[PDB]
């Protein structure tokens, strides 16, 4: 099988300003009629490909020019000559020369924006998990950038690593900033044997970390 | 073997 | 103008048949172009599986040749793929997709989800996720919905049933044992909540399953 090595893994890049993307195919993709059969597909976030270019070069319907592709033989680019904010995604090439069709890793386009304080926000469990014998502690970061954040959740002043289930949001369309939430689980036994609560957001846009925290004293 | 091949044969 | 979709199980046992369906409307498939299977897999690495062509001559990938299947049903304007002695690697995203590589016409299919495991459907628990305090004179308030312990993929949170769509971060859902765990936030003004009613609605259909809460203050 014929395989394609995409260049860059991923890509971080201000509004109005280019990039590319680089696909080199282990063999020529040039077939004995002349023409090259290599695709590039976006995948834009939650969203099935699309392919944008087809047989190197040529655009297709609906694509803006701002694309552009090129190369020959092994070595292809796709060149974005400006960014804008919808051509964030996952960018693949794959070639339709050579059976079986193959495709390259992908490339992560992620924009460069400036950077960006999460708020953060903690909630008790609910009275309804709690008669059910379980006790989640939730903890949400949003609106952030850079997508580097750490997390640390502290029970009694004491720092617990077991039972926390983080997750990330992709880059928002919108904003172009990032979300994600932590969620601490116990038993309703462990729960009730403790008093404070708190999720400790560690962030370049913060010099100390930023906290929130709840007492069992009150509703 | 390519598709434009085995589609126009 | 074109649209295909995919439809079938979104859960299989280890070594039964998987079944899907592609339906094809505003265009032929017995009139031209290639017509694939292509699943994508946990980590976005792509790969083609195989296609039937508008004649019904059909392509396979090598590593799958010994256990897939392609056929179509002419008079429904439908195409099928049937993977035999499916392994929890077999666990992907499914879509059908139609193109010829030297002409304009592409269109690819929504994609279906396939679990492949031996764990049993399991209707999702959803808890109301309100402030503890807070502030009432604030900006912005955020709440949010928990939905813990369903089995499997995929849930479906709107909020207000798709009035509240600003403010809104669905997080992707996590594995602990075989259960996921999925969470939806909502930011609004101190204003409308809780003078207004904010309802997050989940819908599980792998278990038929609708709930809706309401997220109903402690504050005290």
């Amino acid at each position: 099988d014929v395989q394609m090595t995409q260049t860059p893994l991923t890509l971080s890049v201000t509004i109005g300003q280019p990039a590319s993307i680089s696909c080199e195919s282990s063999q020529s993709l040039l077939y004995s009629n002349g023409k090259t059969y290599l695709n590039w597909l976006l995948q834009r976030p939650g969203q099935s490909p699309k392919r944008l270019i087809y047989l190197v070069s040529k655009l297709d319907s609906g694509v803006p020019d701002r694309f552009t592709g090129s190369g020959s033989g092994t070595d292809f680019t796709l060149r974005i000559s400006r960014v804008e904010a919808e051509d964030l995604g996952v960018y693949y090439c794959v070639q339709g020369t050579h059976f079986p069709r193959t495709f390259g890793g992908g490339t992560k386009l992620e924009i460069k924006r400036a950077d960006a304080a999460p708020t953060v926000s903690i909630f008790p469990p609910s009275s309804e998990q709690l008669t059910s014998g379980g006790a989640s502690v939730v903890c949400f970061l949003n609106n952030f950038y850079p997508k580097d954040i750490n997390v640390k959740w502290k029970i009694d002043g004491s720092e617990r690593q077991n039972g926390v289930l983080n997750s990330w949001t992709d880059q928002d369309s919108k904003d172009s900033t990032y979300s994600m939430s932590s969620t601490l689980t116990l038993t309703k036994d462990e729960y009730e044997r403790h008093n404070s609560y708190t999720c400790e957001a560690t962030h370049k846009t913060s010099t100390s970390p930023i906290v929130k925290s709840f007492n069992r004293n009150e509703c | 073997k390519p598709l434009e091949e085995v589609l126009n044969l | 103008g074109v649209q295909l979709q995919e439809s079938g199980p979104g859960l299989v046992k280890p070594s039964q048949s998987l079944s899907l369906t592609c339906t094809v409307t505003g265009y032929s498939i017995t009139s031209d172009y290639a017509w694939n299977w292509i699943r994508q897999f946990p980590g976005n690495k792509l790969e083609w599986m195989g296609y039937i062509t508008y004649s019904g001559s059909t392509g396979y990938n090598p590593s799958l040749k010994s256990r897939i299947s392609i056929t179509r049903d002419t008079s429904k304007n439908q195409f099928f793929l049937q993977l035999n002695s499916v392994t929890t690697e077999d666990t992907a995203t499914y879509y059908c997709a139609s193109y010829d590589d030297y002409t304009w016409f592409t269109y690819w299919g929504q994609g279906t989800l396939v679990t492949v495991s031996a764990a049993k459907t399991t209707p999702p628990s959803v808890f109301p996720l309100a402030p503890g305090s807070a502030a009432q004179t604030n900006s912005m308030v955020t709440l949010g919905c928990l939905v813990k312990g369903y089995f499997p993929e995929p849930v479906t949170v709107t909020w207000n049933s798709g009035s509240l769509s600003s403010g809104v971060h669905t997080f992707p859902a996590v594995l602990q044992s075989d259960l996921y765990t999925l969470s939806s936030s909502v930011t609004v003004p101190s204003s409308p909540r809780p003078s207004e009613t904010v309802t997050c609605n989940v819908a599980h259909p792998a278990s038929s399953t609708k709930v809706d809460k309401k997220i109903v203050p402690r504050d005290c």
